[PDB]
RNA sequence: UUUUUUUUUUUUUUUUUUUUUUUUUUUU
RNA sequence: CUGCUCAGUACGAGAGGAA
RNA sequence: CUGUGGUAAUUCUAGAG
RNA sequence: ACAUCCAAGGAAGGCAGCAGGCGCGCAAAUUACCCACUCCCGACCCGG
RNA sequence: GCGGAUUUAGCUCAGUUGGGAGAGCGCCGGUCUCCAAAACCGGAGGUCCUGUGUUCGAUCCACAGAAUUCGCACCA
RNA sequence: UGGCUUGUGGCGGCCAAGCGUUCAUAGCGACGUCGCUUUUUGAUCCUUCG
RNA sequence: CGCCCGUCGCUACUACCGAUUGGAUGGUUUAGUGAGGCCCUCGGAUCGGCCCCGCCGGGGUCGGCCCACGGCCCUGGCGGAGCGCUGAGAAGACGGUCGAACUUGACUAUCUAGAGGAAGUAAAAGUCGUAACAA
C-alpha cells in the first residue's frame, strides 16, 4: 500500500507508447499540416492537374494545388463530383477540407489528405445540379 | 430652399475648375488662409495660375500635370438655390468621367475660353466643347449656362466682337442639337479675374445681361419623382473608418431612409443603411436629387462598385439580359454592323454591348422606318437596334425611368451615337 | 558367433499489366 | 554641366518632348 | 461674480476689481 | 511603440467599457428605447 | 483610376515586321490481344481572343474591349 | 633599342551583284583590284658582349 | 510457365547533411550611457505681521482756559519703503535609492534560406544478375 508512487509514474509513462495520446502531448498537431489543426481553410487554385489513379483502379482524378490564405503554403487537394472541372476555374477562391479521420487519404487516392468544397464562396452541391446556381 | 445639381463642362484648358474655384471663394465659402497656403504651393511648383482649380484639383497626376481627371463635387448656396456643384475634367481621356457628371446633373454650365485658338479648338470637330455639349443633351440635361471665359486674356481684353462671335457659333450648333437656344445666357466672364462671377464687371460696360450668380437663381428646379421605386447608380464606393463601405451617388427615384434594407445590382449583394451624409451633414431620408454617401452594413467595397445601381428589395434595379434602344449615329469613319461593340455609357455604368440586330432603319426627323433589317448603318443614321451587354448592366425603359434609359455609345475613343431605350429584356 | 556401406551434383538463371462469383423458411 | 522662366508649348494620331 | 484679454486648435486660460 | 490636425507656431490620445469601422481568419449583432424592475452610488430629493 | 505583360491546334509553346502560322505531346483510329502496355501503321486539327482604323489586303501595326497577371496611384 | 620590308595587325579606296520591303550609294557593301600605315606579330643580321 | 531480392534510368514528394561564422523571430539578461518623479544640503521671484523715529484723525485716563500738543494701549494714512528681525514660499540646485529607455554583446526557445552530398517512399513496369521460401 505504501508502493503507491511506482504504480503512480509507472501508468503515465508507459502510456507514451500510445501514438494518438502522443500526438495531443507533443505540439505536432499545431505543426503536421498546414491548417495548424484547423477543419477549413480558405485557398486559391494555383493550377488544376489531372492525376492517375493507384494500383487495378484506373482512373484521371481532378487534382487542384492551392495557395493558402495566412499560412502561404502548397497543398494537394481532390476535386470531388463529375463535372467540377467545368465549374473551376484558376484562382477562385476555394474551401477545402478533409476526409475521415486525419492521416490517410482514400485508398483509391495518391498523396491528397485534402477536399475541395467551396468556389467563389458557394458550397459545391449548389453549382452540381441545375436547379440552385450558375 | 430648393436643391440642385450642377455639372461645369467644357474643352480641356478652358477654365472650368478656376471658375468653380474662384465663385466660391468670392462668394466666401474658401478660407483666404488656405487660398493663401494653395496659391503658395501653386508657385513653388511652377504653376501660380492654377491656385484656384486647385481647391477641386486635389489627387497627385492632376497636380503635376495641371488636369483634372475626376468629378469633385463642392455645396454652395445662392439666394434661391442650393447647389451641389460637379467638377468634370476636360481631357479626352476622361470624358467617360464627366459623362458619369453629366448623368447625375440637373443643369450646367459650358465653360468655354474665348481666346484665340482655343475657342476654334474646342469646337473642333474632335473638340470638348462640340463632344461634352453633345453628351449632356444625351444624359438629359436641358438647363444650360455659358460661361464664355478668359475675357480678360490680352488676346482678348473684353472685346465684345469676339463674344458676340463665339456666341452665334455656340448658338448655330447648339440649336442644332435640340437646344433651346433663345432661352439660354452667354455670359462673358473671367474665371481669374473674377470679372461678371458674382458681382458686375466695369471692364465689360457693353455686357447687360446676368452674371453668373443671378443666372444660376435664374434657373428652375426639376420634376421630384418620389413615387417611382428606389434608383441610385453609384458614382464611386468609399471605405470609411467609422461608417465602413459607403456608396456615393444621386438619388434619381424614389426615397431612401435610414434603417433601410438595400440591394445592388447587378451582383445581388443586400445590406441596410447606416446612415446618410449630404455634404457632410448627417441625413435621415434622401429624396430624389439628393447627391449623398449612404453606409451600408453587411456589404464589402469589393462587392459593389461604380455603375451598380441601389434599389429597394421589392424593386430591385433592372438587370438587363438584354435590350431594345433608338439610335442616331453622330459618326463613324465606316460603317456599323450587326455585332458592333462600342462601350455604353448608361447612367454611371459604362459596358462594351454587343449589336445583336438592327431591326429598322429611320428617317432621323420622322421616326418612320426607311428599311427593315438594314444591311449596315452609317453616320446620320436613326434605328432601332437590339443590345446584349457584354458584362451584366442595369438599365431601365426610358419611357419609365428616364434617368437610367438614355445612353452615349464610344468607340476608338469618340462619341460615335446616341440612343434611349425602349425596351429591356430583364436578367 | 551374426553385418555393412561406397557414392557422390560436371552442366538446372528467368518468367510484362488485371484477374471473379453468391443468398431462405413452411407442406401440397 | 545643371536649374529657373523658354514650357508641357511648337512638332505628335498619341508616346513624347525641344531649341 | 462683474468688466479687460490674447491663440489653427483643446474642459487654454492671464491680469484687474 | 503606435499615430491624429497642423495658420509651421503647437496640440493632443489608450474603445481589453456600449454601439459602431478595419483587420484577422473556419469561426460570433445594432451607430436603437428606458429607468419601469434589480440594485448601487451623492444629501433628509429622488439627481445620475 | 493609371501603366506593363500575356492570350496562337485538344494540351504547352515557338513565328511574324501586313500577302495570312509552325512543333512536342496529344490523344484518337487501325493491326495484335479478354482488354491494355510495347510494337507498327494512320488522323487532318486553329474565326492566329474581339472590334474598329489604316491598307488592295490586318495573325502581326494603330486605336479600342475582354480575360488573366504584375507595378503604381487613389483612400468615406 | 634602332633599322630596312609589311606577309601578319589596323585603316581608308576604285566597281557596284547585293542588304536596306519600292530602290544599288540616305545608312551600309560580295567578290575582285589599288594602296596608307609602323604602338602588334614576322622575317633580316647592319650598329652594340673590348 | 509458382513466389522472391537488391544496384542501375525516368517522375514526384517528405526527412537527414551543408561553404555562407548563414539570415529572421520572441523571453531572460553582463557592461558603458541615462529621462523623470521622489527624499534630501541649498537657494530665495514674491507676500504679510511686529522694530525705531516724525506728522495728523478717533476712543479712555493724566499735566493745559483753552485748542493744537506730548505719554500709554489699539487702528487708519505718508517718508527713511523697505532701512532692522521673523514666518510660510516658484525656478533652480548637492548627493541619492528607484529606474524607464539607448547602445554593445550574451543566451535560451522558436522557425528558416542553399550549389551539392545521401537515403527512402509512392512502385504498377524498363534494365542487370538468383540471395530467401522445398538440403
Ligand atoms: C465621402 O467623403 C463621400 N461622401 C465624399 C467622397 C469623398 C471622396 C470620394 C468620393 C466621395
Amino acid at each position: 500500500l505504501r508502493t503507491a508512487r511506482k504504480l503512480r509514474s509507472h501508468r503515465r509513462d508507459q502510456k507514451w507508447h500510445d501514438k494518438q495520446y502522443k500526438k495531443a502531448h507533443l505540439g505536432t498537431a499545431l505543426k503536421a499540416n498546414p491548417f495548424g489543426g484547423a477543419s477549413h481553410a480558405k485557398g486559391i487554385v494555383l493550377e488544376k492537374v489531372g492525376v492517375e489513379a493507384k494500383q487495378p483502379n484506373s482512373a484521371i482524378r481532378k487534382c487542384v494545388r492551392v495557395q493558402l490564405i495566412k499560412n502561404g503554403k502548397k497543398i494537394t487537394a481532390f476535386v470531388p463530383n463529375d463535372g467540377c472541372l467545368n465549374f473551376i476555374e484558376e484562382n477562385d477562391e476555394v474551401l477545402v477540407a478533409g476526409f475521415g479521420r486525419k492521416g490517410h487519404a482514400v485508398g483509391d487516392i495518391p498523396g491528397v489528405r485534402f477536399k475541395v468544397v467551396k468556389v467563389a464562396n458557394v458550397s459545391l452541391l449548389a453549382l452540381y445540379k441545375g436547379k440552385k446556381e450558375r | 430652399k430648393p436643391h440642385m445639381n450642377l455639372v461645369v463642362i467644357g474643352h480641356v484648358d478652358h477654365g472650368k475648375s478656376t471658375l468653380v474655384g474662384h465663385l466660391l471663394y468670392r462668394l466666401g465659402y474658401i478660407e483666404e488662409k488656405k487660398l493663401k497656403e494653395l496659391e503658395e504651393q501653386a508657385k513653388s511648383r511652377g504653376k501660380e495660375s492654377f491656385k484656384f482649380a486647385w481647391i477641386l484639383d486635389k489627387m497627385k497626376e492632376e497636380r503635376e500635370r495641371g488636369i483634372t481627371i475626376d468629378l469633385t463635387f463642392m455645396k454652395f448656396e445662392t439666394k434661391k438655390y442650393v447647389f451641389t456643384i460637379i467638377d468634370a475634367p476636360g481631357h479626352r481621356d476622361f470624358v467617360k468621367n464627366m459623362i458619369t457628371g453629366a448623368s447625375q446633373a440637373d443643369a450646367a454650365i459650358l465653360v468655354v475660353s474665348a481666346r484665340k485658338g482655343e475657342f476654334e479648338a474646342g469646337m473642333s470637330t474632335e473638340g470638348q466643347t462640340r463632344e461634352h455639349l453633345l453628351l449632356a443633351r444625351t444624359m438629359g440635361i436641358e438647363q444650360i449656362i455659358v460661361a464664355v471665359n478668359k475675357m480678360d486674356a490680352p488676346d482678348v481684353n473684353y472685346d465684345q466682337k469676339r463674344y458676340e462671335f463665339v456666341v452665334s457659333v455656340l448658338k448655330k450648333f447648339m440649336k442644332g442639337l435640340g437646344y433651346q437656344v433663345d432661352k439660354i445666357p452667354f455670359i462673358p466672364v473671367s474665371a481669374w479675374k473674377g470679372d461678371n462671377l458674382i458681382e458686375r464687371s466695369p471692364n465689360m460696360p457693353w455686357y447687360n445681361g446676368p452674371t453668373l450668380v443671378e443666372a444660376l437663381d435664374q434657373l428652375q428646379p426639376p420634376a421630384k419623382p418620389v413615387d417611382k421605386p428606389l434608383r441610385i447608380p453609384v458614382q464611386n464606393v468609399y471605405s470609411i473608418p467609422g461608417a465602413g463601405t459607403v456608396p456615393v451617388g444621386r438619388v434619381e427615384t424614389g426615397v431612401l431612409r435610414v434603417g433601410d434594407k438595400v440591394v445592388f445590382m447587378p451582383p445581388g449583394v443586400v445590406g441596410e443603411v447606416r446612415s446618410i451624409e449630404m455634404h457632410y451633414q448627417q441625413l435621415q431620408q434622401a429624396e430624389p436629387g439628393d447627391n449623398i454617401g449612404f453606409a451600408v452594413r453587411g456589404v464589402s467595397k469589393s462587392d459593389i462598385k461604380r455603375g451598380d445601381v441601389a434599389g429597394h428589395l421589392d424593386k430591385p434595379p433592372t438587370v438587363a439580359e438584354e435590350f431594345e434602344a433608338r439610335i442616331f449615329v453622330i459618326w463613324h469613319p465606316s460603317a456599323i454592323t450587326v455585332g458592333y461593340t462600342p462601350v455604353i455609357h448608361v447612367h454611371t455604368a459604362s459596358v462594351s454591348s454587343r449589336i445583336i440586330e438592327i431591326k429598322a432603319k429611320l428617317d432621323p426627323k420622322t421616326g418612320q422606318v426607311v428599311e427593315q433589317n438594314p444591311q449596315f448603318l452609317k453616320a446620320g443614321d436613326a434605328a432601332i437596334v437590339r443590345f446584349k451587354p457584354v458584362k451584366p448592366l442595369v438599365v431601365e425603359k426610358f419611357s419609365e425611368i428616364p434617368q437610367l434609359g438614355r445612353f452615349a455609345m464610344r468607340d476608338m475613343n469618340r462619341t460615335v451615337g446616341i440612343g434611349i431605350v425602349t425596351d429591356v429584356k430583364p436578367a
